[PDB]
DNA sequence: AATTCCCCCCCTTCGGTGCTTTGCACCGAAGGGGGGG
């Protein structure tokens, strides 16, 4: 193991935690130090990463999650056997890509001795009664991007004992979660996977067919007002960037009169032709939206109200790779947190890498509550946007 | 004596040598005090004499402890600090008495000579060499080096805190019914087991500490209330801060105002209603720290109200885990908020204020959400649970804001309280054009190279008005155009503009702004009953 | 003259960043102060 050339280790501070989280986290680490996975260290180790408890849905138990985002970016590119061995076409297609927990497999392989300094974290105290208790990992940690790749040799060897007797099923691994897709009925797809859990006991459901959306259809009206035509040219000039060739020349020459916003102006033959034709250009995706692996993914999110959201995954501005919507009205951070989780899961199944979120939320609001409704194991890298968007161009 | 705890290994930054700084000329009384301290330090093995084998040096000096008649020996390890390896500090905050539970018996202890009881790494001892100057000024000088943790070294606070935690670990593990708050060497110990059995358990702690090198003298060991702990005055049933004294001077300088603001911020934690907004703005253009600054009769007003609040005696109460945390918020105007956290009515656990102004444009609802966020994270630190809020905003007002704002906003379980100064949105932009009202097609643009431009409207009725203006940018021209439209309008108006900079400001619904131009727009948007704003591409 | 070190807080200031409509809004780090040891 080695760090990225000309870099350093994580130096992120630890945010305050709830009493229930702290009480559970201490008990987890008390039983973790008795096994040798973590060991107490001192202040001479200058590195630190945050930590929190992430109790999952239908679990009734707490799980330790460590924010390793900063370590992952500074860790020299870690190869599964070359990078990540699967690029599953058919995981994005089949019926039932199930996500199951690897979880405790990593807590068998010890980490390289010289690299253990970077995986340091501090457990806070309520009303700062004692200084924070520092630990470092001895075994492979959960959340590090190099952790799955070390276990790959011990992971690719438990595939053949099952994947060879179930060939067409494509199993994909990202961090501590295993994605496996099968085009079987719920009666079958559940029974076979149940044995996979039993085949992973002693050996120590997303549907990517309803994925497309990508619509920008214009509203249909018989009586068109000057304001309504104003709302179309504005919508069809930005759309001329996403879809080059959108024609509103004659849809603006009827707006050259400076009358009121409530006047009912009829459309000419050219305007009706241009409006009708421009729908066809909106029925075909832009030609040449290439996906290259050497760039990074960006996923915007926009709030549309009534518990409805919208997102756009793209590598280049105005060159969208997947645009979709999310549906449900009493908790806003809870809805946004769940939306982020669904987008990340979609991005893993399709392109294999987590995107860069541009959250439509105030920065300080996020950390105060995102750890409460979070239920995943990985953490996407996100940034915040302090700018109100235009009128609804995706609703 | 010196504790037998294992030393923490420490290194220098790669490619860096030890310091070679020279001693300053010290005064007579500080040299005499230093020689006295260094003599007894050498007798106990805390420092060792050296000679010509050590090329390093670092200035030393002394200050006076709180309890005087005693000197604190400090070393200006400023060059060594730049070359020492980086540490990670384990002190994440300060304990608060509001988070203390009610204990029948309480005892406070202080470790004597805290740093000088922890050994220093043997390989690092050479860099800590110093030189007590010649008694008077004629002899060569005695060169020493530190065998214990030096005072003034960047690694000492972290090393001692970790060492103290390891020393206390065996005692706390075998005595889990006793609460022990540790802040450096300060030890607050309280529990049940009435004073007859509490003292017996305390002597066991002192014996445990003494076996581990640290000594707790009887002079610093408090046994009866009130207990002076971390700047507070803990009593059996209540807690108050130690007395706060504000300057009574008549000629205020920049430093004096800064000192006064800091003390009032410190006092604004159990004392309710403290405001420092008018005092703080006096420092918004100052340069030197010793220039006399007049009081603007508004800072005099605040300093009079703050002096009245601090005159009466106030106290807090202790946390009760079997009850509910409640936090009320009040708006004080001019972007000032106060809050009090309590479990029973009229018995505050803690008080505070929020006055930060984030962004160039904001309103009351955005600020109140920011105030709630600050209280929430502060409550998690002290009590580990978020409190139940009692906000001065109607549920309908909050419901309309969060279902129309483009961002995601939330407030935890809260209840409306009818405190007169209520939080309310002042205007509201309509979602559809107004039928029966004029429409303004208003926008102007300036020049990027000459710094002047024009801004006016054209109406559907044929009327228009233009006004040239200079020393304004392109964005500033657009705002003056929208303001001008609201000027030459009626009670209902439809406004159409061709740029989005003004839209983002106006749709955010501000009621105050750090820019003058947006401010009169707010005064105009409130007078109208219906206003609709539409954006069109610049063509 | 002062000469130190870690932690939390608040308030003000300046440079970097992003989108750019190359001005303007956000944000973090550094100065002052308070408190603790
Ligand atoms: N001004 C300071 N500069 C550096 N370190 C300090 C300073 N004040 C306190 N400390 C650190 C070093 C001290 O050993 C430790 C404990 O504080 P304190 O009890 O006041 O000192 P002490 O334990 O050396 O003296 P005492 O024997 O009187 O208790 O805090
Ligand atoms: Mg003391
Ligand atoms: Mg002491």
């Amino acid at each position: 193991v080695k760090l990225k050339p000309g870099m350093d280790g994580p130096k992120v501070k630890q945010w305050p935690l709830t009493e229930e989280k702290i009480k559970a986290l201490v008990e987890i680490c008390t039983e973790m130090e008795k096994e040798g996975k973590i060991s107490k260290i001192g202040p001479e180790n200058p590195y630190n990463t945050p930590v929190f408890a992430i109790k999952k849905k239908d679990s009734t138990k707490w799980r330790k999650l460590v924010d390793f985002r900063e370590l992952n970016k500074r860790t020299q590119d870690f190869w599964e056997v070359q990078l990540g061995i699967p690029h599953p076409a058919g995981l994005k297609k089949k019926k039932s890509v199930t996500v199951l927990d690897v979880g405790d497999a990593y807590f068998s392989v010890p980490l390289d001795e010289d690299f253990r300094k970077y995986t340091a974290f501090t457990i806070p105290s309520i009303n700062n009664e004692t200084p924070g208790i520092r630990y470092q990992y001895n075994v492979l940690p959960q959340g590090w991007k190099g952790s799955p790749a070390i276990f790959q040799s011990s992971m690719t060897k438990i595939l053949e004992p099952f994947k060879k007797q179930n060939p067409d099923i494509v199993i994909y691994q990202y961090m501590d979660d295993l994605y496996v897709g099968s085009d079987l009925e719920i009666g079958q797809h559940r029974t076979k996977i149940e044995e996979l859990r039993q085949h992973l006991l002693r050996w120590g459901e997303l549907h990517p067919d309803k994925w497309t959306v990508q619509p920008i259809v214009l509203p249909e009206k018989d009586s068109w007002t000057v304001n309504d035509i104003q709302k179309l040219v504005g919508k069809l000039n930005w759309a001329s960037q996403i879809y080059p060739g959108i024609k509103v020349r004659q849809l603006c020459k009827l707006l050259r009169g400076t009358k009121a916003l409530t006047e009912v102006i009829p459309l000419t033959e050219e305007a009706e032709l241009e409006l009708a034709e421009n729908r066809e250009i909106l029925k075909e995706p832009v030609h040449g939206v290439y996906y290259d692996p050497s760039k990074d993914l960006i996923a915007e999110i926009q709030k549309q109200g009534q518990g409805q959201w919208t997102y756009q995954i793209y590598q280049e501005p105005f060159k969208n790779l997947k645009t979709g919507k999310y549906a449900r009205h009493t908790n806003d951070v809870k809805q946004l947190t769940e939306a982020v989780q669904k987008i990340t899961t979609e991005s893993i199944v399709i392109w294999g890498k987590t995107p860069k979120f541009k959250l439509p939320i105030q920065k300080e609001t996020w950390e105060t509550w995102w750890t409460e409704y979070w239920q995943a194991t990985w953490i996407p890298e996100w940034e915040f946007v302090n700018t109100p968007p235009l009128v609804k161009l995706w609703y | 004596p010196i504790s037998p705890i294992e030393t923490v290994p420490v290194k220098l930054k790669p490619g860096m040598d030890g310091p070679k700084v020279k001693q300053w000329p010290l005064t007579e009384e500080k040299i005499k005090a230093l020689v006295e301290i260094c003599t007894e330090m050498e007798k106990e093995g805390k420092i060792s004499k050296i000679g010509p084998e050590n090329p390093y040096n670092t200035p030393v000096f002394a200050i006076k402890k709180k309890d005087s008649t005693k000197w604190r020996k400090l070393v200006d390890f400023r060059e060594l600090n730049k070359r020492t390896q980086d540490f990670w500090e384990v002190q994440l905050g300060i304990p608060h008495p509001a988070g203390l539970k009610k204990k029948k018996s309480v005892t406070v202890l202080d470790v004597g000579d805290a740093y000088f009881s922890v050994p220093l790494d043997e390989d690092f001892r050479k860099y800590t060499a110093f030189t007590i100057p010649s008694i008077n000024n004629e002899t060569p000088g005695i060169r020493y080096q530190y065998n214990v943790l030096p005072q003034g070294w960047k690694g000492s606070p972290a090393i001692f805190q970790s060492s103290m935690t390891k020393i206390l670990e065996p005692f706390k593990k075998q005595n889990p019914d006793i609460v022990i708050y540790q802040y450096m060497d300060d030890l607050y110990v309280g529990s049940d087991l009435e004073i007859g059995q509490h003292r017996t358990k305390i002597e066991e702690l002192r014996q445990h500490l003494l076996r581990w090198g640290l000594t707790t003298p009887d002079k610093k060991h408090q046994k009866e209330p009130p207990f002076l702990w971390m700047g507070y005055e803990l009593h059996p049933d209540k807690w108050t801060v130690q007395p706060i004294v504000l300057p009574e001077k008549d000629s205020w300088t920049v430093n004096d105002i800064q000192k006064l603001v800091g003390k009032l911020n410190w006092a604004s934690q159990i004392y309710p209603g403290i405001k420092v907004r008018q005092l703080s703005k006096l420092l918004r253009g100052t340069k030197a720290l010793t220039e006399v600054i007049p009081l603007t009769e508004e800072a005099e007003l605040e300093l009079a109200e703050n002096r009245e609040i601090l005159k009466e005696p106030v106290h807090g109460v202790y946390y009760d885990p079997s009850k509910d945390l409640i936090a009320e918020i009040q708006k004080q105007g001019q972007g000032q908020w106060t809050y009090q956290i309590y479990q029973e009515p009229f018995k505050n656990l803690k008080t505070g204020k929020y006055a930060r102004m984030r962004g160039a444009h904001t309103n009351d609802v955005k600020q109140l959400t920011e105030a709630v966020q600050k209280i929430t994270t502060e409550s998690i630190v002290i009590w580990g649970k978020t409190p139940k809020f009692k906000l001065p905003i109607q549920k309908e007002t909050w419901e309309t804001w969060w279902t129309e704002y483009w961002q995601a906003t939330w407030i935890p379980e809260w209840e409306f309280v009818n405190t007169p100064p209520l939080v309310k949105l002042w205007y509201q932009l309509e979602k559809e054009p107004i039928v029966g009202a004029e429409t303004f097609y208003v926008d102007g643009a300036a020049n990027r190279e000459t710094k002047l431009g024009k801004a006016g409207y054209v109406t559907n009725k044929g009327r228009q008005k233009v006004v040239p203006l200079t020393n304004t940018t392109n964005q500033k021209t657009e705002l003056q155009a929208i303001y001008l439209a609201l000027q030459d309008s009626g009670l209902e108006v439809n406004i159409v503009t061709n740029s989005q900079y003004a839209l983002g400001i106006i749709q955010a619904q501000p009621d105050k702004s750090e820019s003058e131009l947006v401010n009169q727009i707010i005064e105009q948007l409130i007078k109208k009953e219906k206003v609709y704003l539409a954006w069109v591409p610049a063509h």
